[PDB]
């Protein structure tokens, strides 16, 4: 249940 | 933590989790110790009896974190794994003894009101502190409860 | 080293809500 | 069952024979254990997600947070009578210098 995160971080 | 309160803001600023990218989950907690070296159990990497075998890049380190599940922009900062090093006497078939590892990152990560590392001990500090009686802290996003 | 001291407590002579009860306990 | 925020815990470390006198499995002396009795009335453990994560303590000669114990091991979480288990932090330092000096 976690928040998407930035791409950038793969 | 079971029986535990929500940490202050900028209580643990050495605190870092360790997240699975792929299926998205928490795995760990681990310590920042410098500004590329992130101490962590060598159980939360390898752990055969649990099918755990992780790699650099089936993993990041996020932190500066407080949530467990947001993503915290202008706070938490997400750094990638160089190497990973395991203690070479690490006992999983046993007990757990030697349960330590080490992570480099990638690029060191720049210190904030919300990260910052901790002290590791000297001879001194430990035999003066390790005593029975005498309090730590202990912090992360594990369980509440055992079921 | 700056090791271990908090910008948002020790740098600022602010006490969290329980580090007193580790000094306490270090008898 | 899971935390909105990261959570904190105080406990206290255990007598030796109480850390070995309460699991079948061995203890060794690059482990410690930390916890309330069942006695002592206050709660509280690390839990499985908690692995991995610093045992810190404040040193009143200076000031400072030191990491003493890595999050380690549990028989369940917070049952009376059970501790949980932490990696001796100082004594795998000379191993820990060693690979940061790579
Ligand atoms: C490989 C075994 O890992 C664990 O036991 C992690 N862990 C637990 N795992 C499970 N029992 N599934 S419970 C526990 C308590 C603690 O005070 C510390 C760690 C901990
Ligand atoms: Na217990």
């Amino acid at each position: 249940d976690f928040e998407e995160i930035p791409g950038e971080y793969l | 933590i079971v029986e535990g309160s929500d940490a202050e803001i900028g209580m643990s600023p050495w605190q870092v989790m360790l997240f699975r990218k792929s299926p998205q989950e928490l795995l760990c907690g681990a310590s920042l110790i410098s500004d590329r070296w992130v101490l962590t159990a060598a159980h939360c990497l390898l752990y055969p009896p649990w099918d755990k075998n992780f790699t650099e890049n089936d993993l990041l380190v996020r932190i500066g974190k407080h949530s467990r599940t947001r993503y915290e922009r202008n706070i938490e900062k997400i750094s990638m794994l160089e190497k990973i090093y395991i203690h070479p006497r690490y006992n999983w078939r046993e007990n757990l003894d030697r349960d330590i590892a080490l992570m480099k990152l990638k690029k060191p990560v720049a210190f904030s009101d919300y990260i910052h590392p901790v002290c590791l001990p000297d001879r001194e500090t430990a035999a003066s502190l390790l005593q029975a009686g005498y309090k730590g802290r202990v912090t992360g996003w594990g369980n509440l409860k055992e079921t | 080293a700056d090791c271990g001291l908090r910008p948002l407590f020790e740098k600022k002579s602010l006490e969290d809500k329980t580090e007193r009860e580790l000094l306490e306990s270090y008898i | 069952g899971q935390p909105s925020v990261l959570q904190v815990v105080n406990l206290p470390i255990v007598e030796r024979p109480v850390c070995k006198d309460s699991t079948r499995i061995r203890i060794t002396d690059n482990m410690f254990c930390a916890g309330y009795k069942p006695d002592e009335g206050k709660r509280g453990d690390a839990c499985e997600g908690d692995s991995g994560g610093p045992f810190v303590m404040k040193s009143p000669f200076n000031n400072r947070w030191y990491q003493m114990g890595i999050v380690s091991w549990g028989e369940g979480c917070d049952r009376d009578g059970k501790y949980g288990f932490y990696t001796h932090v100082f004594r795998l330092k000379k191993w820990i210098q060693k690979v940061i000096d790579q």
